[PDB]
């Protein structure tokens, strides 16, 4: 997973370059003389289809939203029976109807799909 | 006395509501707002008029340069009256206007002051003018320059009918069952129907089908700014470009940031993306950085700007200055206009492109264009302000032209001769009579049907006519979505009553309790908001606090905040305790960590109840009690304790169609406790209650008996045919 | 008028944000003659700071306000002075950032907020 | 919404298998559709890599390349189209890795050579390394990324493995 | 926990502020820059009223900073100058300038 690297001088992103006589990769800033040594042959990455598990999104202070439903399911960690539950907040067309539960006390996230 | 509430109490509260407001209050309140406040500001906008006549250098005595200054002052409005052909003056009353084919109107008086400055035109030196003559007749009644005549809407503050009792109305021969709310023009009654409009200062993200290279669009109207993203999804090439006003070719976004004042490349992404961990955001921004890195110069972009102007061959430095001025003058004027506010503009552009790219990453959807919370209604007030501004501009231009003409002949101008007072009067009368909302010369392309002749066939027809809104889309336009009923119309629009034919759905009628906001100043709100712990947008660093709520006021970002829950609780405490008028809307979006505050004009709101958690009863209950209902009955029978008494005690609340997105309402009061089929709703965190469901209907459909046992088109048909029955339209 | 005076710039300086009305009331020229107009009180834990106005001032202004800490560490901010090309002189480096809010204990808060209501109602647009 | 309905032969009408073979033979298949990760990666020295998964594939072809490939070792681009290919999509169109992956692709313009594994590996990894003459100019040879990103896009978009054009779906 | 320290609040009279016009000097950097080491005294500060931006150049010319005026700072800041007695004297703030280093 390629990460942007900024020059330590002027915060500009570092462009790759090659060293033929030593055959090694370096990152240089086109504006200054800073040169740093590359730690991996992985500089860029271009994935096509996202195999990302669906995420509940923002969770902070979600228990104060009064338009969000409730349930009496039991917490797997703190053994509490009060929690908030909602569907996946990522708006893809093909998302399944798998729930997400956020516990009221310990703020623990879990799902209704207990696949082993 | 601490008991719950029954539907009888609901009808009691509604009775109080109509005993306090009335069915035509919206027109009267808009007219009062226009006459009291906006009229003064329209003239105070352009008070000073300047003529600078340089020396012709014909002779030594002609070496003096002159300056002429014209300033305006107060506005005075008289009660309506008429001067006959004999020159006699008598107060005009509606009966005489009706019978004699007159026009119910009054006269406007404005103070005028004049100053003359003279300087010695010495070549190579700055002209130093000195005060010599100042004509100001504020100490005499001759200082009030007559400027024109303004029509008056019936029963408004100025009209004689405002304070008339029943015997007064009878001796003057009024119908006591008349409500006002209409003009008398040329001896015929005219009315202005509300005009619907799409709101401004709101960023909207759209989408496109893809036979074209376009993929997404982000719009804002303040002057329009379009920041478009080009490049199909999944491809390597990502382009983000903005289209500035008076620039044709367009230039990328990184160039905008460089020209704007943020040179380092690392700060660009701190401006755009507010979450460090996300890598897709930066992946989509990479080509912008790559392309914009080539030029670290503002001046190449400014040269780009300079070439595309109409003038050609301008020197480079002048083009630099011109392109520099374009940004602070015409780029996002709704934030600021004066110099030196660059951080705010940079952050707002970053926020706009952030939202566009968020929609581009399928985390959200297109903005709904039908949502009734993003639409404003223009009443008589705003339309009159528009036309008055235009006519006043033309009149002052004519005064300046004539005064220059008489200066050319070295003749003193009489201020009572330079003014053509007939311009304002003729323009206003023509617009109100014909309805074409524009200048007489350019009336063909102007809006039509804004002013209509009141319908007196039956009393309910007058009631239905004074409560009508028109959506100015082509009535032959084949857009189905504006026609259909939408989920946001619950309680603010009558679902049954709509015309048939080409105006189906396009003409709307309000329900019994959907009022409209007048308008209020946002400055005290911003001052208090900064007082109670708001960090300004200048000192905002994303990495120091990446979990900060953003704060908006009428669509302009003013900064961030860290603990919003207590701010919302305090704000609603102040709104419920009368520190702020309840026409202001205050929404919080938890999911996106946002606060929005609206204080503009044109928002439809309806009353609702308040649910609070009573610990003594161990559960929630309304703030209203049997004591308040008993007081309401006592006051009603005594016809004190009124609707505003309920409002200021935090017992009811006005909710628009936007705050409704973040509330819960129990429809029957008994639904709040732990034939037909009524289901017990699972909710237990209720916040408000419905005063009564019957009020979701208009005035036309409030006469059908048992309307819910009927097919809905039948209710529509009777709502149409209820305006052709024969009956006593007025008791006089 | 070129060199910078750093001989006494070593001391740290507080960065405090005052409310608009309070700050404007403190811009008075007559009170600038080195007069002792107020005092500060710092809690043992340092979480709560209370600003108490001296009784020498008129009773028309609240005599108690509270302070909150914005950043525990404040860096890259310096305080300078410029006097009569102009001669500039740095005063010091900024240490802490604090913000002033009105105190609930002093009833005068309500009064000024009452004046705030007086500000709210009069102006219209 | 244009459409087209195809009726199979009398013999193949009652059996699903020949029907699915025809359906695969009609639908349009392109490279961008069959790569779960057609990732543009840096490939400075294709001789060896840090990732253990591709290391196994390395020695396969490095003991399976002809003398001409041994000479052309230096032609392989300092960037790689590293193809993690989805098993399901590849098997859906009855697409053999070697023949379809390389025959047509190298025949088209002799532009892209490949080190490719047999389908039995748990991770189908292809190394697409474009082939260019060493006679390339010094300014050209310096701008490796500039040529290869463009040719990689023209590679994904403009190569048709199998099927007929303009037919988006067959059902 | 009620122990507190005492800092008297003093001020600076008009006679000193008349010839001492203050301007907030802000430098844009990601590193703690101090004039003791990063600036070689003396420094040349000039303007090459707000039309001409400020220019602060070192004696050797290596450290050149260009400063622009940022407007609309609605926060009217104050300067707390420490006197010999430990008291704080108030100085009103007139203008704020932001400096950036030349490329």
């Amino acid at each position: 997973m390629t990460t942007f690297r900024f020059c330590r001088d002027c915060n500009n992103m570092l462009y790759p370059r090659e060293d033929k006589e030593n055959n090694r990769l370096l990152f240089e800033c086109r504006t200054c003389s800073y040169v740093e040594e590359a730690g991996s042959p992985l500089v860029y990455r271009h994935e096509l289809i996202t195999n990302i598990g669906e995420t509940a999104g923002v969770v902070q202070d979600i228990g104060s939203d009064p338009t969000l439903p409730r349930s009496d399911r039991e917490c797997p960690k703190c053994h509490s029976r009060e929690n908030v539950f909602f569907q996946s907040q990522q708006r893809r067309k093909d998302t399944s109807m798998v729930l997400f539960f956020v516990c009221l006390s310990c703020s623990h996230i879990f799902t209704s799909d207990q696949k082993n | 006395e601490s008991a719950p509430i029954t539907a009888e109490d609901s009808w009691a509260v509604i009775s109080a509501f109509f005993r306090e407001k009335g069915l035509v209050s919206q027109q009267l309140d808009s007219f009062n707002q226009f006459v009291d406040y906006t009229l003064q500001d329209i003239i105070c906008e352009d008070s000073t008029l300047i003529l600078e006549q340089l020396a012709q250098h014909t002779t030594e005595s002609d070496n003096i340069s002159r300056k002429y200054e014209i300033s305006f002052g107060k506005i005075y409005v008289t009660k309506p009256m008429v001067n006959e052909s004999d020159g006699v003056t008598h107060a005009l009353y509606p009966q005489e206007a009706r019978l004699r084919n007159l026009t119910y109107s009054s006269g406007l008086f404005v103070d005028v002051k004049k100053r003359t400055y003279e300087a010695i035109d010495v070549p190579g030196r700055e002209l130093k003018y000195e005060l010599i003559a100042e004509e100001s007749e504020d100490d005499s009644e001759s200082g009030k320059v007559f400027i024109g005549r303004l029509p008056i809407m019936l029963r408004s503050k100025n009209c004689y009918l405002s304070e008339a009792t029943e015997s007064d109305l009878y001796k003057l021969k009024e119908c006591p069952f008349d409500m006002g709310g209409y003009f008398i023009i040329n001896g015929s009654e005219k009315v202005l129907i509300a005009q619907e409009r799409s709101a401004g200062n709101i960023v909207q993200v759209f989408k496109k089908a893809a036979p074209s290279p376009i993929s997404h669009v982000a719009e804002i109207r303040s002057s329009t700014l379009q920041v478009k993203l080009y490049g199909r999804e999944g491809s390597s090439a990502r382009t983000i470009k903005a289209t500035l006003p008076y620039i044709k070719q367009d230039i990328p976004i990184v160039i905008i940031f460089r020209a704007l004042g943020i040179i380092p490349d690392g700060e660009i992404l701190e401006h755009i993306c507010y979450d460090v961990n996300d890598w897709q955001m930066l992946e989509m921004l990479k080509p912008c950085v790559e392309d914009g890195f080539v030029i670290q110069d503002r001046e190449t972009a400014l040269d780009f700007i300079g070439r595309r102007g109409t003038a050609l061959g301008i020197k480079k430095e002048k083009r630099i200055q011109y392109a520099k001025d374009i940004l602070q003058k015409e780029f996002l004027p709704h934030i600021t206009q004066l110099e030196g506010f660059e951080s705010r503009k940079a952050f707002f552009l970053g926020y706009m492109i952030n939202r566009l790219l968020l929609c581009a990453l399928d985390r959200k959807d297109q903005d709904d264009r039908d949502h009734f919370g993003k639409k404003r209604l223009d009443l008589a007030g705003p339309l009159l302000a528009q036309l008055f501004k235009t006519l006043f501009k033309k009149l002052t231009k004519d005064i300046f032209r004539y005064m220059q003409r008489t200066v050319e002949e070295a003749h003193d101008f009489n201020m009572k001769l330079a003014i053509n007072a007939k311009t304002i009067t003729s323009g206003l009368k023509y617009a109100l009579a014909t309805g074409n909302w524009g200048e007489q010369k350019k009336a063909m392309s102007s809006r039509a049907g804004v002013s209509q002749v009141l319908n007196r066939y039956t009393y309910s027809s007058t009631l239905s006519h004074l409560r009508r809104t028109n959506t100015p889309i082509g009535r032959d336009g084949k857009l189905a979505k504006p026609r259909q009923l939408h989920n946001t119309h619950w309680g603010l629009v009558c679902p049954a009553e709509t015309p048939e034919g080409q105006a189906c759905g396009l003409v709307k009628n309000l329900s019994l309790m959907s009022c409209i906001s007048v308008g209020t100043d946002p400055m005290p709100i911003i001052t208090f908001l900064s007082e109670w712990g708001m960090e300004p947008l200048e000192d905002y660093v994303p990495h120091q606090s990446p979990d900060a709520t953003r704060v908006f006021v009428n669509g302009v970002w003013h900064g961030v905040h860290r603990n919003p829950a207590r701010l919302m609780e305090t704000l609603r405490t102040l709104r419920r305790k009368g520190d702020i008028n309840p026409e202001v809307s205050m929404i919080r979006d938890i999911r996106e960590k946002e606060l929005k505050i609206f204080t503009d004009a044109g928002r439809v709101y309806r009353p609702l109840f308040i649910v609070e958690d009573d610990e003594s009863l161990g559960h929630k209950e309304l703030k209203v009690r049997k004591g308040h209902i008993a007081k309401l009955m006592a006051t009603e029978y005594q016809d004190e304790y009124t609707w505003s008494s309920l409002l200021n005690e935090g017992l009811v609340e006005y909710i628009d169609a936007e705050e409704e997105e973040s509330i819960l309402i129990a429809m029957q009061p008994e639904d709040l406790e732990p034939k037909r089929i009524r289901v017990s709703h699972h909710a237990t965190t209720f916040t408000h209650c419905e005063i009564h469901p019957s009020m979701i209907l208009g005035v036309a459909a409030s006469i059908i008996p048992f309307p819910d046992h009927n097919q809905s088109p039948r209710n529509t048909y009777q709502s149409a045919m209820g305006k052709q029955a024969m009956g006593v339209f007025l008791t006089n | 008028s070129l060199d910078l005076d750093l001989e006494r710039s070593n001391r740290q300086v507080w960065l405090v944000r005052l409310p608009m009305f309070l700050a404007e009331k403190w811009r008075d020229r007559n009170n600038l003659h080195g007069q002792e107009l107020g005092k500060i009180r710092i809690n043992k834990d340092g979480s709560k700071i209370t600003l108490l106005l001296n009784e020498n001032d008129n009773d028309s202004i609240p005599h108690e306000y509270d302070l909150e800490l914005t950043k525990k560490v404040v860096e890259n901010e310096y305080v300078f002075t410029e006097q009569n090309p102009k001669k500039t002189a740095i005063v010091g480096t900024v240490c802490h950032e604090c913000q002033v809010m009105p105190s609930m204990n002093d009833p005068n808060y309500h009064k000024i907020v009452e004046q705030r209501r007086n500000i709210v109602k009069l102006n219209n647009k | 919404t244009p459409s087209l309905t195809v009726y199979l032969e009398p013999g193949h009408a009652a059996d699903q298998e020949q029907a699915k073979l025809i359906r695969s033979a009609i639908e349009h298949t392109t490279l961008k559709s069959v790569t779960i990760a057609s990732e543009i990666y840096y490939d400075p020295d294709p001789r060896s890599t840090v990732i253990p998964e591709d290391e196994e594939i390395i020695q396969l072809h490095f003991s399976l390349l002809d003398e001409e490939a041994e000479q052309s070792f230096d032609q392989q681009s300092p960037w790689l189209l590293r193809l993690e290919l989805d098993r399901a999509a590849m098997n859906d169109k009855d697409l053999t890795m070697g023949q379809v992956g390389e025959r047509i692709k190298q025949t088209f313009k002799n532009d892209l050579f490949v080190i490719w594994s047999e389908d039995n590996d748990e991770k189908l990894i292809i190394r697409c390394r474009v082939v260019r003459p060493k006679s390339l100019d010094a300014e050209t040879e310096a701008e490796e990324d500039h040529m290869l990103k463009k040719i990689e896009n023209t590679m994904l978009e403009n190569i048709t493995l199998r099927g007929v054009e303009n037919i988006e779906r067959v059902v | 926990p009620n122990e507190y320290n005492e800092f008297p609040l003093r001020a600076i009279p008009k006679e000193d502020l008349e010839n001492m016009r203050t301007h907030l000097l802000k430098f844009q950097s990601k590193k703690k820059i101090n004039p003791v080491t990063d600036f070689h005294l003396p420094v040349r500060l000039h303007r090459k009223e707000e039309f001409y931006p400020w220019v602060m150049e070192d004696f050797d010319g290596y450290n050149t900073w260009v400063g622009s005026y940022e407007a609309g700072n609605s926060d009217s800041y104050v300067l707390l100058s420490v006197e010999d007695d430990g008291s704080f004297t108030m100085i009103p703030a007139d203008k704020v300038y932001k400096f950036t280093a030349r490329n």
